[PDB]
């Protein structure tokens, strides 16, 4: 019933920067066109940048860049939460720097070679955490976030100063995606999975509603079993999926 | 080495495990071998002092660490697998275990050759013989048996013929020959047979070293072969196939011989 919770679809405009719009909605929305909308999502990772570039396809699904599915989201089916933050602070700038596909093959300054023909009147409205595909060549590398200067997001100009002595890494952020054990990583105790959530979804889900109630909660759960039965997967999906913070003692 | 880690303090036997892990991980991909696991590892229930439970748990968190990430593969050696901790033998730690168990007659005359490989032996050794007679001894047991066998043939030699004629050179010794009768001492004198639990091999008695009794042999060969040498047909039906056989009879008839002899033919321990 949430007027913004709308599906998200297929993209046809490689670039990330762009973000689609639905004239029915907008009308809807304070849409207006500049630096940025705020696209919310899931866990926080969000797909800021320009806006407007689409209204090519129907409506009740948004145009997003595929490639703000990995982030921001993980597969279709999806929602985003669409509320326009334009008009973001003008820091230094934003960090310049590739992450996996530029040691190989000439580096030089890693800024001036491919990438510097895209910040050009589109001075990055971007919020960290997006990541997109940018090159002068082949057209398949990422840039990530390295750096913050400003903490909330800025529109770049020139005359800044950048650095990129750093190196590009692993995928340690594409190990980060892959994480968090789920419910669908159970099996074989769907009645004690049953009986777990039972047990912690008011302790967790709720906290400030049990916080209201003065009644006493299971602070002390005891899985016991055989060894290797998914007791510490149980429950690392368990405080994943409800978002409780897991610490491994 | 489990002495070499719990010899030092505890703290320090730590911070060695923990240094041995680390360049284990820096020169991955790498094999960590720890011998005598059970002297790191007890069971948790024997193990008394506080110090080896903190190693086991050390020990538990190194390999938990390589797990997560790492690329080494850690070896360990006991002498039985209940002897180590039961959370060693945990899913994700020690998945897998690996009975070295003894070494068969073929066994043993396989480590006897690779034992005589250097050793100049003469041609009346009949290794076979020897690895046929030779029951008890593991391995090192037959590497201290032909390192009696080369010292006694030495004593024999250098002993009564190089006294004052002239110094050692190496025609003497190039010279030397390993004859049976120095197998025959190392085998009856000089050799204590550390094996003495449950023998884990391939008997070599066959069909043909028993008599008769012609149908109970086609009956063995049935309930033993078909289920393991035609598994589909087994599937095929919905009969799960017997997994036990009961030989009743006057002592003498070869009930022995019978469950030898069907071991042997499917070549099973
Ligand atoms: N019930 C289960 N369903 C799915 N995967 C399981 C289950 N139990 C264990 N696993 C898998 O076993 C692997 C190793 O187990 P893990 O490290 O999660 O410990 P654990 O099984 O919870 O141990 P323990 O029972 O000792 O607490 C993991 O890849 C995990 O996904």
């Amino acid at each position: 019933n949430r007027p913004n919770r709308l599906i998200v679809d297929e993209a046809i405009n490689e670039d990330n920067s762009v973000v689609s719009l639905s004239q029915p909605k907008m009308d809807e929305l304070q849409l207006f066109r500049g630096d940025t909308v705020l696209l919310k999502g899931k866990k926080r990772r969000e797909a800021v940048c320009i806006v407007l570039s689409d209204d090519t396809c129907s409506d009740e699904k948004i145009r997003m860049n595929r490639v703000v599915r990995n982030n921001l989201r993980v597969r279709l089916g999806d929602v985003i939460s669409i509320q326009p933050c334009p008009d973001v602070k003008y820091g230094k700038r934003i960090h310049v720097l590739p992450i996996d596909d530029t040691v190989e093959g000439i580096t030089g300054n890693l800024f001036e070679v491919y990438l510097k023909p895209y910040f050009l009147e589109a001075y990055r409205p971007i919020r960290k955490g997006d990541i997109f595909l940018v090159r002068g060549g082949m057209r398949a590398v990422e840039f990530k976030v390295v750096e913050t200067d400003p903490s909330p997001y800025c529109i770049v100009a020139p005359d800044t100063v950048i650095h990129c002595e750093g190196e590009p890494i692993k995928r340690e952020d594409e190990e980060e995606s892959l994480n968090e054990v789920g419910y669908d990583d159970i099996g074989g105790c769907r009645k004690q999975l049953a009986q777990i959530k039972e047990m912690v979804e008011l302790p967790l889900r709720h906290p400030a509603l049990f916080k209201a109630i003065g009644v006493k909660p299971p602070r002390g759960i005891l899985l016991y079993g055989p060894p290797g039965t998914g007791k510490t997967l149980i429950a690392r999906a368990v405080a994943n999926e409800t978002g409780a913070f897991f610490f491994l003692i | 080495n489990g002495p070499e880690i719990m010899s030092k303090l505890a703290g320090e036997s730590e911070s060695n495990l923990r240094k041995a892990f680390e360049e284990a991980e820096k020169n991955a991909p790498a094999i960590i071998f720890i011998d005598e696991l059970d002297a790191i590892a007890p069971k948790r229930e024997k193990t008394h002092g506080e110090v080896e439970r903190r190693i086991v748990s050390q020990l538990l968190t190194l390999m938990d660490g390589l797990k997560q990430r790492a690329h080494v593969i850690v070896m360990a050696a006991t002498n039985r697998p209940n002897s180590i901790d039961p959370a060693l033998r945990r899913f994700g730690r020690f998945d897998r275990e690996v009975d070295i168990g003894i070494p068969d007659a073929t066994g043993r005359l396989e480590i006897l050759q690779i034992h005589t490989k250097n050793m100049k032996l003469a041609d009346d050794v009949d290794l076979e013989q020897v690895a046929n007679e030779t029951h008890g001894h593991v391995g090192a047991d037959l590497a201290a048996l032909c390192s009696e066998a080369a010292l006694q043939a030495i004593r024999k030699k250098m002993d009564l013929i190089d006294l004052e004629d002239e110094t050692i050179d190496a025609e003497v010794m190039n010279s030397l020959a390993v004859t049976m009768d120095d197998f025959r001492w190392a085998l009856s004198q000089s050799n204590p047979s550390a094996l003495r639990e449950t023998v884990v091999e391939v008997p070599q008695v066959t069909w043909e070293d028993i008599g008769g009794l012609e149908d109970v042999k086609r009956e063995l060969q049935e309930l033993v072969q078909y289920p393991v040498e035609h598994p589909d047909k087994f599937l095929k039906f919905g009969m799960t196939p017997s997994k036990g056989v009961l030989f009743y009879g006057p002592p003498g008839c070869g009930k022995t011989l019978l469950a030898k002899a069907i071991a042997n033919e499917c070549q099973a321990n």
